[PDB]
C-alpha cells in the first residue's frame, strides 16, 4: 500500500432497521417479479370433466390392484410384462408425476414409479441433494439465527493482509465495503408466498 | 536531475507509468517516496513562472486525488478546501457511533488495528482517539 | 492381434507412465496397485489417464453416494505414512483398497466411459480432446 | 421439438461462408 | 502435520533400525488423531492397535467416535467438494 | 492451451496423411475408409493452407502479400480441423492469407465460375 | 554511472481470488459466490 | 402564486431545511415551495440519489463558481440516466443484465434502454458540437458482471455519434476518473453509462470542482436543478430562481454560495 492514506477505515455499518422480514419481503417482491416473466402468462382457465380428489383418485388405485395380487406374478426385468404389472406402472407413474408436481417430493416411490430413462435417474439425483441442500441451509441459518451471527456468507480474509499487499487503499476498502454489506444482509426468500 | 524531469512529465500527463496505472498519490509516491512533494517543490523553483504554476496546481490535485471516488463525492461536495475537514468530522462521527456500540476497549483495539492497516502514526492514532473519546463527552 | 492379460497390463502401465509433475507417493502407487490388480482392464488406453485424474483428485464413491469405507480414501492424504509402514496388501489397509478400488472402477465404466463411447460429434469430439490433454498434464 | 420451438467478428465469416456456398449451390442448379 | 511426522518415525524404528513399535508407541499416534480430529485416521490406529497391540485403549475409541459424530452432525464427514456431482464434460481438469 | 493443441492437431494429421500417402499409393485412392478419405481432404487443404504470400514479393509476383496475426491463425486451422471448412474448393487455400481471404477467394472463383457455365451453357 | 530505475514502472496488483468457507451455504451459493471472486479480481486488475 | 417542487433522494434533513431557508429567505413568499417525488420543470433534486423521470445527467464547470485550482477547464460530463423504477422493483441497468443470464426474454428492456441511451447520445453530441470537439469518451465500466448493459451502451452510443460524424473513444471507469480528477483538460465531452460507479464520479467530479449544479434533463422535456451539498443546492435554487426570471436574487444566491458555503442562508 503505497501512499499513508488521508483517513482512517472504519465498519460501514450505516443503517441499523433493515429487518429481515422487510428485506425478505423485498426479496420476495424480486422473486415473483422474476419468475411472472420468465414463465409468461398464466395459462388459460381449465374446468375438469369430472370431479374427484387425488386422495381418492389414489385409494381407487389401491383397490383395484389389491384385487389382483394373487394373480398378479413377478418376472425378470428383459422379460415381457403382464397385463397387471402395465397397468400398474402406468396409473403409479400419472399418480407419482402428479404428485411431484403438486410438492409431495416422496423421492423413495418417485425413483421406483416414474424413473424408466438414464435421463430421469439423473433428474431425481439432482432434485435428491437439492431437497436436502435446502433442508440443511435452512437448519443452518436457523442455527446461524439461533447464535446470532450475520446471515450473508462470509468470505474467509485476513483484512490486514489484504492492504498490505495491496498497492492502493480504494480496491481494498470497495471490497470490505460489499462484504460487509452482505454479512449485514439475509438472504432468505419468503416461502409460502412463493409457493402460491 | 532525471527524477525531476519524469516527476514532472508524468503530473503534467507527458509519460505515463509502464501499464498506464492511474496517477494517484499513491502510486506517486511508490515511484518517488515518501517527501516527492518537497523535492519537486524545491525543484520547480530552477523552473519559469509558469512551469512553476503547473507544479504547484498538479501537486494539490494529486493531493486532492488521495480520497476515493466515494469519499470525495460524500464529502468534497462544499468544495476542496473544506474537504479534509468535512472528512475528518464524518471519520469522527463513525468513530463516536463504533463507540457507542461496542464499547471502547474494543474500540481501542480497533483503532489499532485501523491504524496498523492505515500506516498511520502513533501520534496521530492517539490524537484521534483522544478527540473521538473527547467528543463523546 | 491376441490380446492376453499381461499385454493389457503392460499398455495400462505404460500409458500411466506418462508424467509431467512428480506424484505424491500415495496417488502413483495406489494407481498400479489397481492397474496391476486388473481393475483398468476394462477401461479404454486412452482414457487411463482421465481414470487416474478422477481416481486421484475426484471421489465417485462419495459423487454417487455408494461410499461404504471408513479412512481408506484418496483425499486423505495422511494414509501416505500407513501406505509406506504396512503395505496395500496389509491385514488392516487391503480390505478396504479393494472396496474403493471397485466401486470406482464400477461407477467410471457406469457412467463416464460409456458416454465417452458415444461421441460423434465433432465438437463433442473436440471437447473430448481437450480434458484428454488436461487429464494427460495434470496427473 | 421444443428446440424447434425456442428460435460480431464471427458473424461475418459465417456470412461469408454461408454466401460463398450460396452460390456454389446455384451454379449446380442452373 | 504431527501425524505424518510420528509416523515417518516408527518407520525409521521399524523398517531401518529394526526395533518394533511398543504399545506406548502406538497409544502416542491414536491420541493425536483424537487431538486433532483426524477421526478417519483414528480408526485405522484403532484397527492397527488391537492386530498388533493388545487391543487399544477404550477412552480413545470413544473419544474417536464422538469426534466422528460430530462431523456427521455438521455435515463435515467428507470434503465439500467431493460430493459436488459432476459430468463427463463438466469435471475441470486442472 | 488453444495453441498448443491446434498444433499438435496438425502435426498429428500431417503425420497421418504422410501415411495414408503410402497407402494411396497401394490401392488407389478409394479403398481406405470415409474417415481416411476426409482426413486426406482436410490435410490436402491444410498443406495448401501453410503456403502464404510476402509482402516482399508484392513486386515480382505481383500478388498483394499478406500479415497473419496469430489469433487469426489459431482460429483458421482449428476450424478447418474440426470441418467447418468441408465445403471449399482445396485451391482456394493455395498462397492465401487468413480465413477472410479463403472466403473472399471462394466468391471469386464462385463467381467467376458463374460466367464461364453460361458460357458453356451457351455458345 | 549506469541506469539507475525505471520510475515509470509500477509492480502490476497481484490479485487474490476470495475463498469461501466450505459449507452447505457455499454450496447453494456456488454459481453466486463464484461470480462475486470474477468480479472481484476484474476490480483489482482493473482498479475499481 | 409560482411553484418550485423540490425533490428529495438520499439527502438529510439538514440540507433540505436549508435549501428551504434559503428559497423563503431569498424569494420573499412570491413563489412557493412545494416538496413532491417527481417533475419536469422548475424542479430542484436535492441528494446522491437519482430522482424518478430523468434520461440525462448532464454537469459542466461554470465559469462564474470555478474554484482557483479547477480555474480554466472546460469539460462536460453527462451521465446516461435509465428510467428508474420503484425501489422495490428490480432497476432496468440491472434486470438487462440478469435476465439475459437467466434466460428470460429481454426485448421491452432493451428497447427502453436504447431509447435512453439514444436519448444521451443525443444531449451529448449536441454539447460537444457546441463545444466545437471532435471526439468524445465514452465511460463504461469493465467489470465481468456488467458485461451486457455496456456492450448496448458502446453499440448505441458509438452509432449515434458516428451518423453525427463525431468520434469516440471507450475507456474503463478508473483511468478516466483519475484523469478527470487530475488533468480534466484533456477531455472536453464526457459520456458515462448508468452503473453506479459512474453517478459516484460524476458526484466527485461535481464536487472536486468547488461545488456546482448537475442539470437532468427528463423525459417530459425541460432541464431540472440537482444539488448533494450546501453550495451545490444554493448554486441549484440560484440557477432555478434564474430561469423563473429573477436575476438580482440569483446573482446574490450565487455569490452568498462563493463566500460561505456552508452557511449561506445566514451569509446572505
Amino acid at each position: 500500500i503505497s501512499g499513508v492514506s488521508p483517513l482512517l477505515y472504519f465498519p460501514p455499518t450505516t443503517t441499523s432497521t433493515t429487518n429481515r422480514e422487510d428485506q425478505i419481503n423485498k426479496n420476495t417482491n424480486i422473486a415473483i417479479q422474476m419468475i411472472k416473466r420468465y414463465k409468461g402468462e398464466v395459462p388459460p382457465h381449465y374446468t375438469r370433466k369430472s370431479s374427484a380428489t387425488i386422495e381418492q383418485v389414489e385409494k381407487e388405485i389401491d383397490a383395484l390392484l389389491g384385487g389382483a395380487e394373487k394373480l398378479r406374478k413377478t418376472s425378470t426385468d428383459d422379460q415381457p410384462m403382464d397385463k397387471l404389472t402395465l397397468m400398474e406402472r402406468c396409473l403409479r407413474h400419472a399418480l407419482w408425476s402428479y404428485h411431484k408436481e403438486e410438492g409431495r417430493y416422496d423421492f423413495d416411490q418417485i425413483g421406483r414409479w416414474v424413473v424408466y430413462t438414464p435421463e430421469d435417474e439423473v433428474k431425481l439425483a439432482q432434485l435428491k441433494r437439492e431437497v436436502e441442500a435446502k433442508e440443511k441451509l435452512a437448519a443452518l441459518r436457523k442455527r446461524r439465527e439461533e447464535e446470532g451471527l450475520p446471515g450473508g456468507p462470509v468470505p474467509r480474509i485476513n483484512w490486514p493482509q489484504e492492504y498490505s499487499s495491496f498497492i492502493d487503499r480504494e480496491p481494498v476498502v470497495a471490497k470490505r465495503i460489499r462484504y460487509d454489506t452482505l454479512a449485514s444482509t439475509t438472504l432468505e426468500r419468503d416461502e409460502k408466498q412463493i409457493e402460491s | 536531475s532525471t527524477k525531476m524531469q519524469t516527476l514532472h512529465k508524468l503530473l503534467t500527463g507527458e509519460v505515463s507509468f509502464k501499464n498506464k496505472a492511474p496517477v494517484k498519490d499513491c502510486n506517486i509516491v511508490h515511484q518517488f517516496g515518501e517527501n516527492w512533494a518537497t523535492e519537486l517543490s524545491a525543484y520547480a523553483k530552477t523552473l519559469p513562472a509558469e512551469q512553476q504554476k503547473i507544479i504547484v496546481r498538479q501537486i494539490a490535485r494529486v493531493k486532492l486525488t488521495r480520497y476515493t471516488v466515494a469519499e470525495l463525492a460524500a464529502y468534497c461536495g462544499d468544495g476542496p478546501a473544506l474537504l479534509d475537514e468535512t472528512a475528518r468530522a464524518a471519520n469522527i462521527e463513525q468513530g463516536v457511533a463504533f463507540v457507542k456500540a461496542k464499547g471502547v476497549e474494543a474500540f481501542e483495539k480497533y483503532v489499532a488495528e485501523e491504524s496498523t492497516n492505515a500506516n498511520w502514526k502513533p501520534e496521530e492514532a492517539k490524537k484521534f482517539i483522544e478527540d473521538v473519546k473527547a467528543k463523546a463527552k | 492381434q491376441v490380446q492376453t492379460i499381461p499385454m493389457i497390463r503392460g499398455a495400462r502401465f505404460v500409458a500411466l507412465f506418462n508424467q509431467k509433475q512428480p506424484s505424491y507417493f500415495m496417488n502413483a502407487i495406489v494407481s498400479l496397485y489397481a492397474c496391476l490388480n486388473g481393475y483398468l482392464d476394462d477401461v479404454k488406453v486412452q482414457y487411463v489417464k482421465f481414470y487416474e485424474y478422477l481416481l486421484v483428485h475426484r471421489d465417485l464413491g462419495i459423487m454417487y453416494g455408494t461410499a461404504k469405507n471408513k479412512f481408506f480414501y484418496m483425499y486423505v492424504q495422511e494414509l501416505n505414512y500407513l501406505i509406506r509402514f504396512f503395505t496395500l496388501n496389509s491385514p488392516i489397509l487391503h480390505g478396504e483398497l479393494e472396496e474403493m478400488l471397485k466401486q470406482h472402477t464400477h461407477l467410471f465404466l457406469q457412467h463416464y466411459q460409456s458416454k465417452m463411447n458415444a461421441i460423434k460429434s465433432e465438437k463433442d469430439v473436440k471437447a473430448l480432446k481437450n480434458l484428454l490433454y488436461s487429464c494427460k498434464r495434470a496427473v | 421439438e421444443a428446440a424447434e420451438r425456442n428460435p460480431t467478428g464471427d458473424n461475418a465469416r459465417d456470412r461469408l461462408l454461408k454466401e460463398v456456398l450460396a452460390l456454389q449451390a446455384r451454379i449446380n442448379q442452373r | 502435520s504431527k501425524f505424518c511426522a510420528m509416523m515417518d518415525l516408527l518407520e525409521e524404528m521399524q523398517h531401518r533400525n529394526r526395533l518394533k513399535p511398543n504399545e506406548e508407541s502406538w497409544t502416542w499416534v491414536m491420541k493425536e488423531c483424537v487431538k486433532s480430529g483426524q477421526f478417519r485416521l483414528g480408526y485405522c490406529i484403532q484397527q492397527v492397535m488391537e492386530t498388533e497391540c493388545k487391543g487399544c485403549p477404550a477412552d480413545l475409541v470413544k473419544a474417536n467416535e464422538a469426534n466422528a459424530q460430530k462431523a456427521k452432525t455438521e455435515g463435515k464427514e467428507h470434503p465439500g467438494h467431493l460430493s459436488q456431482q459432476a459430468g463427463l464434460f463438466d469435471v475441470k481438469v486442472e | 492451451v488453444d495453441h498448443y493443441n491446434v498444433a499438435q492437431d496438425v502435426v498429428q494429421m500431417l503425420t497421418k496423411y504422410r501415411e495414408l500417402q503410402d497407402i494411396i499409393a497401394v490401392l488407389g485412392i478409394d479403398e481406405l475408409s470415409e474417415e481416411d478419405k476426409l482426413i486426406v481432404d482436410r490435410a490436402r487443404k491444410l498443406v495448401k493452407f501453410l503456403s502464404q504470400p510476402f509482402q516482399v514479393a508484392e513486386v515480382f509476383t505481383g500478388m498483394t502479400g499478406h500479415y497473419v496475426q496469430l489469433d487469426d491463425t489459431i482460429d483458421s486451422f482449428s476450424g478447418l480441423l474440426m470441418g467447418t471448412y468441408d465445403q471449399v474448393p482445396e485451391m482456394a487455400f493455395y498462397m492465401v492469407g487468413g480465413i477472410n481471404s479463403v472466403l473472399e477467394k471462394a466468391k471469386k472463383m464462385a463467381e467467376e465460375a458463374a460466367e464461364l457455365e453460361k458460357m458453356r451453357r451457351a455458345r | 554511472r549506469a541506469d539507475e530505475v525505471d520510475y515509470t514502472n509500477l509492480p502490476a496488483p497481484k490479485p487474490q481470488k476470495t475463498v469461501w468457507d466450505d459449507n452447505i451455504e457455499t454450496e447453494v451459493l456456488r454459481k453466486y459466490l463464484d461470480g462475486l471472486s470474477q468480479y472481484d479480481m476484474e476490480e483489482a486488475k482493473y482498479g475499481v | 402564486s409560482k411553484q418550485l417542487t423540490f425533490i428529495s433522494a438520499g439527502a438529510t434533513a439538514a440540507v433540505l431545511q436549508s435549501a428551504s431557508a434559503i428559497v423563503s429567505k431569498v424569494a420573499g413568499g412570491r413563489v412557493q415551495t412545494k416538496t413532491a417525488k417527481e417533475a419536469g420543470r422548475h424542479a430542484v433534486v436535492v441528494g446522491p440519489e437519482t430522482p424518478i423521470g430523468v434520461h440525462t445527467a448532464v454537469t459542466e464547470v461554470p465559469k462564474s463558481a470555478q474554484d482557483p485550482l479547477f480555474s480554466g477547464v472546460s469539460t462536460v460530463v453527462v451521465r446516461a440516466v435509465l428510467p428508474r423504477a420503484a425501489p422495490d422493483s428490480v432497476q432496468l441497468r440491472d434486470a438487462l443484465d440478469v435476465y439475459a443470464s437467466a434466460g428470460i426474454d429481454t426485448k421491452e428492456e432493451v428497447r427502453s434502454a436504447t431509447e435512453a441511451f439514444k436519448k444521451s447520445a443525443e444531449v451529448a453530441v449536441g454539447k460537444a458540437k457546441a463545444k466545437g470537439v471532435k471526439r468524445i469518451v465514452l465511460v463504461v465500466k469493465q467489470a465481468s458482471k456488467h458485461n451486457c448493459i455496456n456492450e448496448l451502451f458502446k453499440k448505441i452510443s458509438t452509432e449515434t455519434i458516428e451518423s453525427a460524424g463525431l468520434t469516440t473513444e471507450v475507456v474503463g471507469t478508473a483511468a478516466v476518473a483519475n484523469q478527470l480528477i487530475v488533468n480534466p483538460e484533456s477531455l472536453g465531452v464526457v459520456l458515462l453509462n448508468d452503473v453506479a460507479a459512474t453517478e459516484q464520479i460524476e458526484l466527485a467530479f461535481a464536487g472536486v470542482v468547488g461545488g456546482v449544479s448537475r442539470v437532468y434533463h427528463t423525459v417530459e422535456g425541460g432541464k431540472i436543478s440537482a444539488g448533494h451539498s450546501f453550495k451545490s443546492v444554493a448554486l441549484a435554487v440560484a440557477q432555478e430562481l434564474r430561469e423563473l426570471g429573477l436575476s438580482s436574487e440569483a446573482d446574490k444566491v450565487e455569490a452568498a454560495a462563493s463566500k460561505n458555503p456552508r452557511a449561506v442562508v445566514s451569509a446572505l
